[PDB]
This record gives structure tokens, C-alpha cells and sequence, in this order.
């Protein structure tokens, strides 16, 4: 839980900036999109790194590349990878990181519109952010179905054959005969239909606390390299102030930076850690984080 | 909608 900071460099005073926004607009709310870097803290395993124990086993199964992992075509050809790592990345086996947390913080303070997350291990909501306030874009492991017929399964199906060893006879529907997998969005694969649908709504709620107070977008730990989920950032209403948390500026923010655009290079639990102390809630900070 | 998952 404990961080520090980047560089030699401080970033207080920028985050002040966003501290500051917030106390002049106090009856307004933030939006978050998050990536992966925000769970690194969490030591959830990069399967794409070498040097992580997940890496190696899905190379010894012969794992053409990394992200085949997530794609349709070789799951259905062979399942065996995608099974051994949702045995290692299956929700429950990891524990909130501090921004995580302060996600929390915000819903507690009414302050949260919504968190658009990119990832698949579900810790905002283990967290506590409330189903309404989430979009978990790529899917989760909540919810499996019949890749063949959509019939639906219980999570818990899928999850049993994982404790066993070795891993063998995968799921398949009692009605069509397919392959029953997790609802995680795949590669090749279309999001759903809530993601476009709340962004469609918080879109133009957006575009309209512009004229009323002002609203935030903040962006934390995404390489915004994977769409359509990248293009939620150029599509923000060009009045209203984006904010990027990240060590390196990418997407949008490189592609066409804005004069109100607001880019701090800081690790995603010590920039909660700074803006936290900037907010003054420190106190009911700490009593979450002890809870 | 915006189109499939991809790079
Ligand atoms: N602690 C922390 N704080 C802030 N930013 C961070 C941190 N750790 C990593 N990062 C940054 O977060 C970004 C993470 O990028 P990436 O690993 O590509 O993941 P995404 O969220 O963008 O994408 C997911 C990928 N996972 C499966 C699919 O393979 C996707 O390509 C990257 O630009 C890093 O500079
Ligand atoms: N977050 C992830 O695990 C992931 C895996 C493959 C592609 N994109 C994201
Ligand atoms: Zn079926």
C-alpha cells in the first residue's frame, strides 16, 4: 500500500489544481476512465512480461503470443491457456489498491459519476464502488454464456473446473455442445451495449453542466491502446477539463493536447496518496483504509 | 457502439 513518488520531482501543486477545481465546483462530480495501471500495485501478473510466472506457463502450452489469450478463433481451437489464466487472475485472489480505494472515497462523498475501467479483475466494485457507478467495458468473470447458443451459466461452473489438476474437460453447453466462456470481451469482439449507452448518457450530461457545477474527467494508468474504449478521451467536451494520470502522456492527450488539459506523470496510488491530502480527507481516507 | 475490441 505504501508508494512513493516517480522522480525527484513533486506533483503536489499540480494536483493541487485539480483540489482546486473541485473546491470551487462543489456540487459536481468526476468521471474516471482506468487502465491497467491502476491495479499494478495489486501484483496482478502482466501476462504479456516475461519474468512473470504466467508468461512462462502459457508459453510452455504453446501460446502463440500473449493477447491469443483473448481471442476468440484459439480459444475455441484450444482452451487451455485462456483457463490457466483466469486460474490466476480469478477475482478474489487479489486485494484494492490505495487509488482503488479512494475511488471509494468519492462514491462516500457523492462526488463519483461514474468509472469507466478497461480491466477485467472487477477490484473497483471488490472495493465497493456500487454497480450503477461502474462499466466494466471489457466484461468480468461475473457472468459466463454458451459461446455457440448465449445460453447462460453461473460463474461458479466455470470456476470449479479451475481448481483442478491437472485442468481438463471444459465447460460445454448442455444444448448446443460449445464452449461456455466467462463474459470478458474479447479481441474481435463487441463491448456491451451498456458501454456505449452510458457513455451516450454521460456524454451529454457532460455537454450540459458546461452551461449551468463543472464536471472533471480524469484519465489513470491507460496506454489507451486498445479501442473503441480509447476514444471516450477525444470525445470529452472540449470545455470540460481533462485531467491524465499517468507515467507517460499517450493517446489523445500526446495526439492533440488542449490548453485546459491537465498531465500529471505520477504513479496511480501516489497521486490518490497527494490528492487526498490536497481534499483534506484524509481522515475518512484512513478509516476506509483500515476498514 | 464503436466497432469490435482492438488495437
Ligand atoms: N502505478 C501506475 N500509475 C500510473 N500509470 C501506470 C502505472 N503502472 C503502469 N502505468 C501506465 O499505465 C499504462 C498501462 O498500459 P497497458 O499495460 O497497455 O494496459 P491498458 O490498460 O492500457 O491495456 C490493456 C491491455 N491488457 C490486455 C490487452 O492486452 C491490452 O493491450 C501504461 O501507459 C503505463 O505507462
Ligand atoms: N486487462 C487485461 O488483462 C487485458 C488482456 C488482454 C487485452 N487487454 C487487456
Ligand atoms: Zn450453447
Amino acid at each position: 500500500m505504501a508508494s512513493m513518488s516517480v522522480s525527484t520531482a513533486s506533483t503536489e501543486m499540480s494536483v493541487r489544481k485539480i483540489a482546486a477545481h473541485m473546491k470551487s465546483n462543489p456540487n459536481a462530480k468526476v468521471i474516471f476512465m482506468v487502465g491497467a495501471g491502476i491495479s499494478t500495485s495489486c501484483g496482478i501478473p502482466d501476462f504479456r512480461s516475461p519474468g512473470t510466472g504466467l508468461y512462462h506457463n502459457l508459453a510452455r502450452l504453446k501460446l502463440p503470443y500473449p493477447e491469443a489469450v483473448f481471442d476468440v478463433d484459439f480459444f475455441q481451437s484450444d482452451p487451455l491457456p485462456f483457463y490457466t489464466l483466469a486460474k490466476e487472475l480469478y477475482p478474489g485472489n487479489f486485494r484494492p489498491s490505495k487509488f482503488h480505494y479512494l475511488l471509494k472515497l468519492f462514491q462516500d462523498k457523492d462526488v463519483l459519476k461514474r468509472v469507466y475501467t478497461q480491466n477485467i479483475d472487477t477490484l473497483e466494485r471488490q472495493a465497493g464502488v456500487k454497480d450503477d457507478l461502474i462499466i466494466e467495458a471489457h466484461g468480468s468473470f461475473a457472468h459466463c454464456h454458451c459461446i455457440g447458443c448465449g445460453k447462460v451459466y453461473p460463474p461458479q461452473v466455470f470456476k470449479s473446473k479451475l481448481a483442478e489438476h491437472p485442468i481438463k474437460d471444459f465447460v460445454k453447453c448442455d444444448v448446443c455442445g460449445e464452449l461456455v466462456k466467462p463474459a470478458i470481451v474479447f479481441f474481435g469482439e463487441d463491448l456491451p451495449d451498456s458501454f456505449s449507452e452510458t457513455w451516450l448518457n454521460d456524454s451529454e450530461w457532460l455537454r450540459e453542466k458546461i452551461t449551468t457545477q463543472q464536471p472533471l474527467v480524469i484519465v489513470v494508468g491507460t496506454s489507451l491502446a486498445v479501442y473503441p474504449f480509447a476514444s471516450l478521451p477525444e470525445e470529452i467536451p472540449r470545455k470540460v477539463k481533462r485531467v491524465l494520470c499517468n507515467l507517460e502522456t499517450v493517446g489523445d492527450f500526446k495526439a492533440n493536447k488542449r490548453p485546459t488539459d491537465l498531465i500529471v506523470h505520477q504513479y496511480s496510488d501516489e497521486f490518490a496518496e497527494q490528492l487526498v491530502e490536497e481534499l483534506g480527507w484524509q481522515e475518512d481516507f484512513e478509516k476506509i483504509l483500515t476498514a | 457502439k464503436g466497432g469490435a475490441k482492438r488495437h
